[PDB]
């Protein structure tokens, strides 16, 4: 859980490293002006396909 | 009564316009700058729609 | 496809409540009495304050 942070993803999304940036009900690069109650956070490994 | 009455239905009919607002009518928000303010034009346009 | 992929999944809550994480857009001065576009913690609009 991550709250109380200035959540800049604009630095985030510009990585080129990152293969899959899929946002749902946000676009990918608006979200550096708005404001959110709490973020959650959930990682894990699973396959390509 | 008869004046009345027509007083009456003309504010409620336009109560009923007002509170049409709040209805999202299967938009992710009813208020149309929030949308605006979070998805991109492309998608956000069917949002609108 | 069948290499491994790290996923990490954000997910950004919006109900009526209080924020705390924020996009990094610096705070600005209050004006009263102006017609202004504003944008409180993530609420945007135009009106006179």
């Amino acid at each position: 859980r991550i709250s109380n942070c200035v959540a800049d993803y604009s630095v985030l999304y510009n990585s080129a490293s990152f293969s899959t940036f899929k946002c749902y009900g946000v676009s990918p690069t608006k979200l550096n002006d708005l404001c959110f109650t709490n973020v959650y956070a959930d990682s894990f490994v699973i396959r390509g396909d | 009564g008869k004046l009345q009455d027509v007083v009456n239905q003309n504010a409620q009919a336009l109560n009923t316009l007002v509170k049409q607002l709040s209805s999202n009518f299967g938009a992710i928000s009813s208020v149309l700058n929030d949308i605006l303010s979070r998805l991109d034009p492309p998608e956000a346009e069917v949002q609108i729609d | 496809g069948y290499q491994p992929y790290r996923v990490v999944v954000l997910s950004f809550e919006l109900l009526h409540a209080p924020a705390t994480v924020c996009g990094p857009k610096k705070s600005t001065n209050l004006v009263k009495n102006k017609c202004v576009n504003f944008n409180f913690n993530g609420l945007t609009g135009t009106g006179v304050l």
